[PDB]
RNA sequence: AGUAGAAACAAGGAGUUUU
RNA sequence: UAAACUCCUGCUUUUGCU
């Protein structure tokens, strides 16, 4: 259910889900599936994103401190989230400063 | 002697010399009090002409609306809106039959201009009507209000970029009853003063909430605001103007999306072009009539107008075309072309201002808003008037007046344009099976038409045909403004027509000159125009360094800037000659500040300082090389190298015109009086978000390039970019790795800001 | 450039669409603002199609020239953008139909008269 | 008065003081 | 109340509030 969607889970992945269903005008959520597809993806790239940092050596390790006010800095970047325009944005500066090619 | 120059007719032949029977040369009628009395004269004059249609009523409307198509046949000649179903769909049933597949291929590219296209494709054209302030607010902030209507409202459903969800809830905006809108009063406040020890007042803005219903959100979604047609030429009464609700252009840009792309597959309509196309497609089917040129035939063409051309349409039967003209395509297609005919067929057009009334005693004026109409002690109006009110007294819903017979100007076109060459294609020979047959152009609503027969008795049989065919369609010739003669002599929106070789003289100069949008780029679309005019509109050579000798004077005039080597004196004339004696190249020096006048016929496409480069010593043109210019505000895509000039063929026209930016490019002065409006408030909380949606604009370098078209949250937006700014400059850079910290530290504290 | 004398002709002009300065490579107008879009700043493609072989030499010799111009504005790119921009403008041709012709147009053509009109620079090859 | 022509302008708009 | 002076505006002065 979408109010499994709102229960079990956290408001952070479901209004970024909210404004990321809001793109092809399933917006009342009549879907009810892809607003359940997404938010399951979603919150699998959280889990696989966070509680990971970069030092300065260049190990990879865990920190449980987990309180930046923007000052300590990820390792894996959040692109699934972001718009059509955030996506192509970040996936852009990378292939120009760097050797990689466009995907 | 006495002398008249319109004899000269007899020497010259009336299509070589007809511009002198063109007075474009004074001033053009203007309206001077409303519309008020022209709208009611217009709403009168539908609810004549199709007067036995079944008066409904419509059901979440209130409006009395009349249903006057497929009534009873016309038996008159007095024009008449009772058009034939059976026979709209069987008109243009031969449609596709002579011109293959026409309308399943021009869906397809409709089909794919719905799947593209943003919002911002209507935010563009006319001043429209909102519906939230009731008033012709311009094409962006109409658009601008609305749309925080429905962020005001529970459900907005819109924010997706599309606007095709934007004309999702446009329908779903119509089920929600308290529609709370935003009302902004002006009020006062009591500050105090430390220097002086004063104590003044200072001025504010106020919020006020209020709410609709759907007898009154309906009538104000489905609402017309009549202006008057100014600046017409060639009526000396004028005539409403239509402009179209901010919900309705959105099904409409769709509408006439489809109905130019049939015209542009048809060969008889010279509308979705501009007049150069229509000179080859005039003269095309002169030629293409003596096709069939045989020993005998007689070739009779008709130099045809239609008159009450918008009061006789009605938009039920431009239900009967795009349900038509769509045939076998998805339901959701056939669907949103066909929302722009419904809510035509229930439109609701306001009767303008009012009127302004005269004490002879006391000397007085006053004056009513059209809503009070419904109530008046009517022996307030003269006898004219009286009768106006009278016969539309029952139309007067909620202050607007039910006419859903009839179009108006300023609407819509393009698809009865479609209906009407269908008409002149049931004339090809296939179709007639009898010896007259026609072919024709269809402007707005002057036509030209040529049929012909084998004998004066056919050519009689086939004029009436067709007038008949037309009857049957709410097509109503004017037998006024129209006649018949043979081939060769013609015209069709004034593009004359002698023996093959057209003159135009149609929208013939109303401008010429100092079209102020700059000081540069008004010379540089300056001499634009006669440029272009010696191609599209053909003026000689002689007559274009004329048009060029007399620019540069009132160029001159208007801004000032004379030569040194004239002694005469304005604001400034000693440091121009500091420039003369200086520079080497005298006369080479630029003339928006007093230069010699090095344009002449070889060279109008170059612009005004390319051409002045090659001889300048390197000071001036140095000092013009500064690229910081404050008087420049460097534009944006849509506004660079675009002036707004109107000819007289459509309603309005951009023309780009080759303008280097320089110093003289600046942007003339904002109009003051909203400032003394009650409606301040919509400009000092808006001015200042200009002043720093360009300072986020800084921070991508194709915002002012390219639309952008992301996530939402301003302040959001960017620090996205904020932190992938931040890593592609740490992991490799010139500045310092702890500068970069500092970056990092001003993320979280825009959000320690909530 | 160089002119000719007049050939009094009478005009017997036809109205076709006529191209104004495409300008280099003829490319798509759309893919004329792709290679403007990695010019002006490379973040802000979103090109799902990449480019030809053709482009990726041309691009390379436009990515150096901007630094060449000045520390320039944004406005250097998009007049890049409109030598690209292929303009076609259903004008009278009374002569010929070329993009080294059509800027004139005016010079040339007439009511009694033709003005032959030759102006300088490569005549092609191709 | 005048402009003007199917309805308009002949300042609009805010403040203070005196039968 | 009737007279004068004080500030803004010249396409937004077409009309929604307290």
């Amino acid at each position: 259910m979408e109010d499994f969607v709102r229960q079990c889970f956290n408001p952070m992945i479901v209004e970024l889900a909210e404004k990321a269903m809001k793109e092809y005008g399933e917006d009342p959520k009549i879907e009810t599936n892809k607003f359940a597809a997404i938010c399951t993806h979603l919150e699998v790239c959280f889990m696989y994103s966070d509680f990971h940092f970069i030092d300065e050596r260049g190990e990879s390790t865990i920190i449980e401190s987990g309180d930046p006010n923007a000052l300590l800095k990820h390792r894996f970047e959040i692109i699934e989230g972001r718009d059509r325009t955030m996506a192509w944005t970040v996936v852009n500066s990378i292939c120009n400063t760097t050797g990689v090619e466009k995907p | 002697m006495d002398v008249n120059p319109t004899l000269l007719f007899l020497k010259v032949p009336a299509q070589n010399a007809i511009s002198t029977t063109f007075p474009y040369t004074g001033d053009p009628p203007y309206s001077h009090g409303t519309g008020t009395g022209y709208t009611m004269d217009t709403v009168n004059r539908t609810h004549q002409y199709s007067e036995k249609g079944k008066w409904t009523t419509n059901t979440e409307t209130g409006a009395p609306q009349l249903n006057p198509i497929d009534g009873p046949l016309p038996e008159d000649n007095e024009p008449s809106g009772y058009a034939q179903t059976d026979c709209v769909l069987e008109a243009m049933a031969f449609l596709e039959k002579s011109h293959p597949g026409i309308f399943e291929n021009s869906c397809l590219e409709t089909m794919e201009i719905v799947q593209q296209t943003r919002v911002d494709k209507l935010t563009q054209g006319r001043q429209t009507y909102d519906w939230t302030l009731n008033r012709n607010q311009p094409a962006a902030t109409a658009l601008a209000n609305t749309i925080e209507v429905f962020r005001s409202n529970g459900l907005t459903a819109n924010e997706s970029g599309r606007l095709i969800d934007f004309l999702k809830d446009v329908m779903e905006s119509m089920d929600k009853g308290e529609m709370e809108i935003i009302t902004h009063f002006q009020r006062k406040r009591r500050v105090r003063d430390n220097m002086t020890k004063k104590m003044v007042t200072q001025r504010t803005i106020g919020k006020k909430k209020q709410r609709l219903n759907k007898r009154s959100y309906l009538i104000r979604a489905l609402t017309l605001n009549t202006m008057t047609k100014d600046a017409e030429r060639g009526k000396l009464k004028r005539r409403a103007i239509a402009t179209p609700g901010m919900q309705i252009r959105g099904f409409v840009y769709f509408v006439e999306t489809l109905a130019r792309s049939i015209c542009e597959k048809l060969e008889q309509s010279g509308l979705p072009v501009g007049g150069n196309e229509k000179k080859a497609k005039l003269a095309n089917v002169v030629r293409k009539m003596m096709t069939n040129s045989q020993d005998t035939e007689l070739s009779f063409t008709i130099t045809g107008d239609n008159t009450k051309w918008n009061e006789n349409q009605n938009p039920r039967m431009f239900l009967a075309m795009i349900t038509y003209i769509t045939r076998n395509q998805p339901e959701w297609f056939r669907n949103v072309l066909s929302i722009a005919p419904i809510m035509f067929s229930n439109k609701m057009a306001r009767l303008g201002k009012g009127y302004m009334f005269e004490s002879k005693s006391m000397k007085l004026r006053t004056q009513i808003p059209a809503e009070m109409l419904a109530s008046i002690d009517l022996k307030y109006f003269n006898e004219s008037t009286r009768k106006k009110i009278e016969k539309i007294r029952p139309l007067l819903i909620d202050g607007t007046a039910s006419l859903s017979p009839g179009m108006m100007m300023g609407m819509f076109n393009m698809l009865s344009t479609v209906l009407g060459v269908s008409i002149l294609n049931l004339g090809q020979k296939r179709y007639t099976k009898t010896t007259y047959w026609w072919d024709g152009l269809q402007s707005s609503d002057d036509f030209a038409l040529i049929v012909n027969a084998p004998n004066h008795e056919g050519i009689q049989a086939g004029v009436d045909r067709f007038y008949r065919t037309c009857k049957l369609v709410g097509i109503n010739m004017s037998k006024k403004k129209s006649y018949i003669n043979r081939t060769g002599t013609f015209e069709f929106t004034s593009f004359f027509y002698r023996y093959g070789f057209v003159a135009n003289f149609s929208m013939e100069l109303p401008s010429f000159g100092v079209s102020g949008i700059n000081e540069s780029a008004d010379m540089s679309i300056g001499v634009t125009v006669i440029k272009n005019n010696m191609i599209n509109n053909d003026l000689g050579p002689a007559t274009a360094q004329m048009a060029l000798q007399l620019f540069i004077k009132d160029y001159r005039y208007t801004y000032r800037c004379h030569r040194g080597d004239t002694q005469i004196q304005t604001r400034r004339s000693f440091e121009l000659k500091k420039l003369w004696e200086q520079t080497r190249s005298k006369a080479g020096l630029l003339v928006s500040d007093g230069g010699p006048n090095l344009y002449n016929i070889r060279n109008l496409h170059i612009p005004e300082v390319c051409l002045k480069w090659e001889l300048m010593d390197e000071d001036y043109q140095g000092r013009l090389c500064n690229p910081l210019n404050p008087f420049v505000s460097h534009k944006e895509i849509e506004s660079v190298n675009n002036a707004v000039v109107m000819p007289a063929h459509g309603p309005a026209k951009s023309m780009e015109y080759d303008a280097v930016a320089t110093t003289h490019s600046w942007i003339p002065k904002r109009n003051r009086s909203i400032l003394n409006t009650s409606q301040r408030g919509i400009l000092e909380d808006e001015q200042m978000y200009q002043k720093c949606c360009n300072l986020f604009e800084k921070f991508f370098p194709s915002s002012s390039y390219r639309r952008p078209v992301g996530i939402s949250s301003m302040v959001e937006a960017m620090v996205s970019r904020a932190r992938i700014d931040a890593r592609i400059d740490f992991e490799s850079g010139r500045i310092k790795k702890e500068e970069f910290a500092e970056i990092m530290k001003i993320c979280s504290t825009i959000e320690e800001l909530r | 450039g160089t002119f000719g004398p007049v050939h009094f002709r009478n005009q017997v002009k036809i109205r076709r669409r006529v191209d104004i300065n495409p300008g280099h490579a003829d490319l798509s107008a759309k893919e004329a603002q792709d290679v403007i879009m990695e010019v002006v700043f490379p973040n802000e493609v979103g090109a799902r199609i990449l480019t030809s072989e053709s482009q990726l030499t041309i691009t390379k010799e436009k990515k150096e020239e901007l630094q060449d111009c000045k520390i320039a504005p944004l406005m250097v790119a998009y007049m890049l953008e409109r030598e690209l921009v292929r303009k076609t403008r259903f004008l009278p041709v009374a002569g010929g139909t070329s993009s080294v012709y059509i800027e004139v147009l005016h010079l040339t053509q007439g009511t009694c008269w033709e003005q032959m009109y030759t102006p300088g620079g490569e005549v092609r090859n191709d």
